[PDB]
């Protein structure tokens, strides 16, 4: 998993067995990623909606989510961030996330006028979502709090970066 | 660096043990139930259609309601 | 023609955005509204692909 | 009648102020009823998506090559129909009756699905899930700091919307 980041990578069978031998808690890690990514749409829309209801002027004529072009771009960004975080959880580290997603992003938003406070709230909601799905708050019952804190840390890196 | 591309990793997890649809995308048999599970990863451009954004604006503009989860 | 009613409920008590789209009520009913419209319901291919990707990853 | 012309062009209809006060005086539990409608319509996307998804995870063959939701065109049409149904149910709840729901949505729908080969049991599951979502949102038993409405009793409205969904399932299966 690095040739992707345009043929898709397929990892099953022996390749999946070895993958799970090469990462911390492979089975639980894949359940956590499954539960975030399978709920990604609801996470994205719930986080953007919460950012907006907390600050309605974002969709006023002077807000950065006004017009469909901007609303769509914002939902897109929230989904991009969520997917890079999910890949960071899949791979058990934040290198691709920081370099290919976060490196240079804050200055870009500063150039565009994308408000820091709204992004902060949106990311915080996506974090609360992912932690709640990893801790389940379909799989065998047990303790997934380690992976939950890991993904929490990847969100915290996003928050620090932008 | 962030390359302004829009592309993000799209991950699909298939825990499809016991599934009657046969595996055919991965090419390394292990003779265990790992043969019926797969992690797929692509790098896809994320796009949100302005129709979708409009319908989302229609859900959001009440500024009051929400899903079950979440503080107010 | 694949049209359906879209309902928007505005409980905007305490909102600074002045009403305009709508007789007054001399009460908080002046800051709230119900909107309904006949709108062609449509779903893009991207939502369908997301629902597909999400459906495949929770089935067993 | 101001809503009649709506649920039969393009221009909308706006009911606020004194008209809203009197409308709430003419329909049962006006404030509660508006809250219930708002909670359904503001979660419409997740309700439709989750119901079609649950229909599919219970019977994956629906998205097998031979399934009726196979291909983006068919999947989009299925999500669209689910949304249409939920919207008409929400209008029946706003109005407090099923007249428009039965006459402009459920009439001939069973023969249409019979002709298209749209499977009755999958449709039944999808609608049933949408029903469970709507009842859960009306009977919402969340904390006040996480509830969007004043806490009270809405079991009657939940039963009424469940009746509308029952009318749907009875008509299209
Ligand atoms: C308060 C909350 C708001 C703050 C603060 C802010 O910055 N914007 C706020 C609200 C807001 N409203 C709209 C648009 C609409 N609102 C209505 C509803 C009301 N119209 C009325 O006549 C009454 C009273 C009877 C209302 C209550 C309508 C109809 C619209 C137009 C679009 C629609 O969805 O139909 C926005 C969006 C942009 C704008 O038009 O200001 C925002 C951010
Ligand atoms: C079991 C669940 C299924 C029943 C019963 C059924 O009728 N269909 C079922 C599953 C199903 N799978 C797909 C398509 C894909 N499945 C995978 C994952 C697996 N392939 C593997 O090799 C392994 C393990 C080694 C898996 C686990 C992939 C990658 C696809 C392709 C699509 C994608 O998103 O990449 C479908 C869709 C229709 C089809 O092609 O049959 C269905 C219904
Ligand atoms: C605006 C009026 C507004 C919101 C919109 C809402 C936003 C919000 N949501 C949370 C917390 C969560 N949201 C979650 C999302 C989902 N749960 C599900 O079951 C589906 C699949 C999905 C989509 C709706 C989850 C899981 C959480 C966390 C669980 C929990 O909170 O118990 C928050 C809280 C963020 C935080 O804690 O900082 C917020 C603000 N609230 C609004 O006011
Ligand atoms: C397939 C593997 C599969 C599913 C997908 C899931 C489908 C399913 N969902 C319900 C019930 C509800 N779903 C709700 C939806 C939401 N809650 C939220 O917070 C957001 C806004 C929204 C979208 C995700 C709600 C409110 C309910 C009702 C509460 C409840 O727990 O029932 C069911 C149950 C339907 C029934 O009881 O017949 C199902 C099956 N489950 C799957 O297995
Ligand atoms: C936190 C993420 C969860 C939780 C998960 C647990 N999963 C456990 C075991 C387990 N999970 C899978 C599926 C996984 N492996 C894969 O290869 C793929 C897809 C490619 C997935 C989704 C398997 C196969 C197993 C092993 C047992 C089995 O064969 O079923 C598990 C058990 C502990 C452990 O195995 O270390 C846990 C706790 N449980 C929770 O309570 C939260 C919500
Ligand atoms: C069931 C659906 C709910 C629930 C609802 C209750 N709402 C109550 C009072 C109330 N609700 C509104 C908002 C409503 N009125 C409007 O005009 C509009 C928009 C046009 C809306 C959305 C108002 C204004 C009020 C009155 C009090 C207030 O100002 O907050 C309510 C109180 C009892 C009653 O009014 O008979 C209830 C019980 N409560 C629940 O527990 C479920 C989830
Ligand atoms: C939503 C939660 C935000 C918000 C976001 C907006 N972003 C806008 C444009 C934009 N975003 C990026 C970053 C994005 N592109 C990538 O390739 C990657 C990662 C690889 C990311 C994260 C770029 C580069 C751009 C500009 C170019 C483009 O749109 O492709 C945007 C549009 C601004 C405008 O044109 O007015 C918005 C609205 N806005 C918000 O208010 C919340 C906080
Ligand atoms: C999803 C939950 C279903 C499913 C649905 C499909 N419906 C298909 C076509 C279709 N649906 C309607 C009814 C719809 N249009 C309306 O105007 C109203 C009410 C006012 C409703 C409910 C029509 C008229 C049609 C045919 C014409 C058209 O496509 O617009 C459909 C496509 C079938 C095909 O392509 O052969 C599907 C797949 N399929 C499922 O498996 C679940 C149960």
């Amino acid at each position: 998993f690095s040739r992707v980041v345009s043929k898709a990578a397929y990892v099953g069978g022996a390749d999946l067995q070895a993958l799970k031998k090469f990462i911390s808690e492979g089975n639980k890690r894949l359940d956590a990623v499954n539960s975030i990514v399978s709920n990604a749409s609801c996470i994205v829309s719930d986080a953007v909606s919460g950012m907006i209801c907390e600050n309605p002027s974002l969709i006023s004529p002077s807000g950065n989510c006004y017009t469909n072009r901007r609303m769509a771009a914002c939902l897109r960004d929230a989904e991009i961030i969520l997917r890079y975080v999910s890949y960071a959880l899949l791979s058990g580290d934040s290198s691709v996330l920081e370099d290919r997603c976060l490196n240079g992003l804050k200055e870009t938003y500063s150039s565009l006028g994308v408000p820091a406070n709204g992004n902060a709230r949106a990311v915080s909601i996506m974090k609360a979502c992912s932690v709640a799905f990893v801790n389940n708050t379909s799989t065998p019952q047990g303790d997934c709090s380690g992976l939950a804190s890991e993904v929490a840390g990847y969100f915290d890196k996003v928050t620090s970066a932008i | 660096g962030m390359d302004k591309s829009a592309k993000a990793p799209a991950i699909t997890i298939f825990d499809h043990r016991g599934c009657s649809r046969a595996p055919k995308e991965s090419s390394a048999k292990s003779g265990s139930q790992d043969d019926e599970m797969l992690v797929k990863v692509a790098s896809t451009k994320v796009t949100v259609s302005e129709d979708v954004a409009a319908k989302k604006l229609q859900e959001f503009i009440g500024f009051k309601e929400k899903g079950l989860d979440g503080s107010v | 023609s694949a049209k359906a009613p879209v309902i928007t409920i505005f409980d905007h008590r305490g909102c600074s955005r002045a009403p305009k789209e709508y007789s007054k009520a001399s009460g908080q009913d002046d800051e709230m509204m119900v909107k309904a419209q006949s709108v062609k319901i449509a779903v893009s291919d991207g939502v369908a692909e997301s629902v597909l990707k999400d459906s495949l990853s929770v089935m067993h």
